[PDB]
């Protein structure tokens, strides 16, 4: 409680605000990381009018603080987002994501003979080589692919 | 008598420009006014020693549409010949004893031309021999280029896919080289490159070709985009999959395509051309397979018939 | 043009009473004065993706008796389509490019109706799709009831056998419900009972049915006794065998049967109807299969022909 | 004003507001009906207080008028949802979902042998309220199933 | 000697309450204090005329864990014996001069009892015979019920799935009914329900039983939940899918279970038990398969050794 | 305990230079002073989901030579487990309560690493997993290189044949690159060449390598010639035949080799090594297969035994 509006919607009390989501990444991040599977109120702003990117997405999850590595699972998808941590209407913390060393769960090994497909295992990829462009190596078949390839299906 | 009368259609390399244009002008007439009793009383053998449904159903419908009877077998489903040492020279010496033309597919390269040494006066038309030739697929591809582009020369033809083992791209490059001023763009994974002996033949005729690794580089200039099946056994799972399964066409890619551009594909297509391409007017792969009916009908007409009244 | 002209015959549920009577009145004329060149020059595809000899030989003879050519494959004997990922939408989009109607059997339910979305203007007639429909078996069953009983209403029809998984009894109950005052007796092992959704549909139309566990209870009143194949995999050896393999007809059972009573069976019959029943005048199962020729010929005539001069 | 309510809810000027989305169906409806594949401003709220009729979700989709057909397919999911269009800052129409004729696209045939599974087809089921439930009949295999067997799969 | 010394283990029906307790008593000693050279110098034959890798490896490991040697086979479309020509009776007559004990699994019922009449004094142990009997599965289920629950009497046991044809559920009810005061809940699709004979037996002994339609309805009173796999080939794919919100198990369903409630399944488990059940304390099917070793060690030691003072 | 005690042996990538030396050190002791009752009372499972008779017999003989017992299987179109329904994960979860160690070979990559997450404290050893890894082949190649050459460092090693898909050549380069100063000559048909990743790794460590087109070009500097079989199904039959005067080996070619130059081949060898090479002193592929016994004895002893004072 304090002012909302929507050009830059406002103030939840205590919780996380992931802001400056690229655009059209918001729902991907909701889906993939299952941020929705919470009983807390979530407010989401999609295709919003803002500062340098012009139109961005934003997600406010109150009463949940996610960080350290949750914030990092966002780097492949939303690398230039900020994750505001809020306590009592003030941003007591502000993180940016960084490429992790392992991305569990969210990806699919493009190698069709991989065993991972068929089984009660979570996918896992060792990550490497920042921004000149990322390689991802499957835990199981140990094949290394370009991130853009794993990321197309 | 017409030049193809009682000729064996075994290789593209044996058909001249004039031969190719004759077949193609006859397919256009039969497509326009049909002749349903032209091969009345003829009986043709449809010998598919290796199964190929697509090709067989089209060759046989073509024979049915000119009024001929068909007898024959599909195999790799043990319809018992080759049983108890029977040579192919002996199979063909007995089959030509009672049919008027033999259509045949066989797994070994060279088999249709050997049938020729034993058939006597019964024509042998090749529907595929191993990784060597398939004239009737090139004749239908040509007919579809001609009919949609109005010409077979001065074309900008892109070939995409597995160019190293694809038997149809190798023959069509050879047929189009019969003609004038065509220009080639080959777009293939490095492991599935167009062979040197094709490139060497293009060079020696002053025909222009180039290599590109994205269709986006060449879309604007392209008249015919002949796509091909990459079979995932020609690479390993992770290779196919890797940065190489992007010789795949989607609808968005066609944005800048010329109004006349067409997408051709011998078929089956599994995923190299996405389903949304079908709704475009550039998708001509099914129409291409429909044209297989008039290219095969014209060859059967010209081969079994002395004088064709058109 | 007649109402069935260029229609897809895919389900019994889509044919009205009027549709059913039209086919049946046309079968009766073609049975009386044949028309051997009515489909002259038509080429039909006979695609049996799952083999069924009985049905195939009857559909194709029907096509041969109206003068049409046939091309096509029987499979579950690897005649190579579906090979290298080829979808059914793509197979049918290429087959309709050159035949005038497609007849097809396929193991999955729904396949004939999907063929419909891709065939354009070429009719698709379903010769069986998984455990769903088989219209042409119900059309021949109906034709045989009509021809032997003189009517399709006010009948006392008993259905015996595996009523739970038998695809033909489920469709015939639905067709006969189109008509008036028919009465049903179902006689089945408890494990092979007529499904609730059939019974629920009969109730909602005020049609009368009842369950009996011996044919002897109902013989006297019965006009049509449609027997069915129990397949021994639907029960275990000892179950089939036990007190349940006595849904089997012998000649002595027919003693009190009405003079008009007939025994119908889609076939193959293995032992549910004993061989001595054949010599009775009530045995009409082979005559029933002969009637498959005029019910299939009439559908092909009405579908490919605008105006039928009778 | 204050009995917190909204925190001055983003009165969209023109568009569709979907309210009383029953809790947890909110995200389902975004995915299934692909409501986020638009470049217009959406503001979503999840696990909002419905001191009134449960706890709820609510999607406000701007400059967009989802109508008629589109409103009825939502019946299987949020039976109790009111769609409200807005043309100039207040409610121009308020529509409830009525069960439709057919449900296309979203829904999978339970029948593993149905041809729809393997092919380039769009699902289509025919809806019939067998008062006690809604039975759904597949276009293709023509097998009829309880709406609840289909809604899990 | 011990009661079972040199005895044939062919059916649960043939073993008294005391025999079942003696096996269970021994298997707990062998679990606790291993005796690895107990059957040193014995050769057992693992004759699997029907392949079952899981049963075969449990048994051979039992054999080896007591130090015995093993010769044998498994036959899926291969390897000579039983041929058709060679009778089972002559296979056994010959193998019973080579070995000391025979463990066998065969497709037809009573193959084990036939063997008994031809093995001389060589004990034969049944590892499954068609749909009839599988003693050593019931022995390891009762060992796991006794080891988790503390007794084999006054148990609230729920059996779920295909009760009509799960051979292990027929057996386990026979066996659990030699003890006192057990109460049975049978939750099955009515097409797949417990046969009247198990039920009729149960009433003679005065045992309490009830039939429910959901595990949900009894989750709260239950001590053992014995899940069986439901056999999709005996059902129709649409029958299979349209039953309640099924009879499969998930952790959600377990929020209600008693602290000592355990879930057993003879395996394989395709989808009736989801992966989240595996991490609860109620999951006991893998421990159950481990106890297979100790139940079959006990049976082999009692049969081949006269007095066992372990 | 020893470094590898109770450890999973899934990839060469996972074992340090010191681990590889410890295995090689042990394998030389076991070769010299046999310890046949070292794994007395242990049962190992030889789970070959993919048949490989040569690897399977080497391993089982390793098992037996240290006195362990063996239960297991090989599955070509037969025998139950992994079924499709049964997951690999449930096969392993169940087999890991029966045995002490699991050796397994499977067709899909990473099947071994999946197993690791389900075997409890039961070690699993990879005997091949698709095109990914085969640790115990690389261990016996390095044992044979160390035993013939005297060291694993400063070696001039030539790898020949299908370098793109020989899984053993990918592994052997990884492993030979944990040691110092090795120089690599890669002689392959450019369609079948060492992937850029092995090469790129090799440049990071600063290792010297070169690509040649004929063994003739390096016969003189070479210490190990490691031949691989060239896979004719990944080539075209005419591609396969038209390469130089090939890349196969004959004694003539060897007139140039150093006295301690040896020829290794993982086998089978169809025609890349002729029969006259077998009688020269440079022939070492059969001794190489014999050392497979001592390399796998060492790995099994280190995994299952804590301290080994041999
Ligand atoms: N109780 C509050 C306080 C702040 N915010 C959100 O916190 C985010 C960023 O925090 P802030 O540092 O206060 O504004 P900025 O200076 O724009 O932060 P940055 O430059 O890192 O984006 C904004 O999206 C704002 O909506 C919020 O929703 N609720
Ligand atoms: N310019 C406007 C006007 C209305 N609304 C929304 O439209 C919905 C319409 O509800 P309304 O008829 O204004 O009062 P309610 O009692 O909430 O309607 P209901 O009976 O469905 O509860 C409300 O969620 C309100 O936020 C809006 O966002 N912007
Ligand atoms: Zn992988
Ligand atoms: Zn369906």
């Amino acid at each position: 409680m304090t002012h909302d509006n929507k050009l830059q919607v406002e103030a939840i009390k205590r919780g996380t605000v992931i802001d400056h989501i690229p655009a059209q990444i918001g729902f991907k991040l909701l889906s993939l990381f299952k941020l929705t599977e919470t009983d807390q109120r979530i407010t989401i702003g999609l295709n919003l009018p803002s500062g340098e990117m012009g139109r961005k997405d934003l997600i406010k999850i109150e009463n949940t603080f996610l960080s350290e590595d949750q914030v990092d699972q966002l780097a492949l998808y939303a690398p230039q987002a900020t994750v505001n941590r809020i306590d009592n209407y003030e941003v007591v913390g502000k993180s940016r994501p960084s490429l992790p060393e392992r991305i569990d769960n969210v990806l699919v090994c493009p190698n069709s003979n991989c065993i991972s497909h068929a089984e009660p295992v979570s996918s896992s990829f060792a990550v490497r080589k920042r921004a000149n462009d990322i390689a991802l190596k499957c835990k199981y078949c140990e094949k290394e692919f370009s991130h853009n390839v794993v990321l197309a299906n | 008598a017409n030049p193809l009368y009682q000729k064996h259609i075994i290789s593209i390399n044996d058909l001249s420009r004039d031969d190719l244009n004759l077949v193609l002008a006859t397919a256009a007439k039969l497509k326009a006014n049909p002749q349903p009793e032209l091969l009345k009383h003829k009986v043709i053998a449809s010998c598919f020693f290796e199964a190929s449904t697509r090709t067989r159903l089209s060759f046989e419908t073509s024979m049915h549409r000119l009024g001929a009877s068909v007898v024959g077998f599909s195999d790799s489903a043990n319809t018992s010949l080759g049983k108890k040492g029977e040579t192919l020279a002996d199979t063909i010496s007995v089959i030509s004893t009672y049919v008027d033309a033999i259509v045949m597919r066989h797994p070994q390269e060279g088999a249709a031309r050997l049938a020729t040494e034993f058939s006597g006066n019964v024509p042998v038309l090749n529907a595929g021999d191993g990784s060597n030739q398939h004239p009737t697929q090139t004749l239908l591809d040509l007919f579809t280029i001609q009919e949609t582009q109005g010409r077979l020369d001065n074309l900008h033809v892109a070939m995409v896919g597995d160019l190293k083992y694809g038997r149809t791209v190798h023959s069509l490059t050879q047929a189009l080289a019969k003609f004038d001023g065509n220009r080639f763009y080959f777009i293939a994974p490095d492991a599935l490159a167009m062979p040197q002996y094709i490139l060497d033949m293009l060079d020696e005729k002053g025909i222009a070709w180039s290599l590109h690794s994205s269709i986006e580089e060449v879309m604007a200039e392209v008249d015919i985009l002949y796509m091909t099946r990459v079979q995932k056994e020609r690479l390993d799972p992770s290779e196919y999959a890797n940065v190489k399964a992007q010789f795949v066409l989607r609808a968005s890619d066609l944005h800048n395509a010329k109004a006349n551009m067409k997408v051709l594909h011998p078929l089956p297509r599994v995923d190299e051309i996405a389903t949304d391409v079908d709704k475009t007017p550039h998708a001509w792969y099914f129409q291409q397979a429909g044209n297989g009916i008039f290219a095969r009908q014209a060859l059967l007409a010209l081969v079994l018939n002395r004088d064709l009244v058109l």
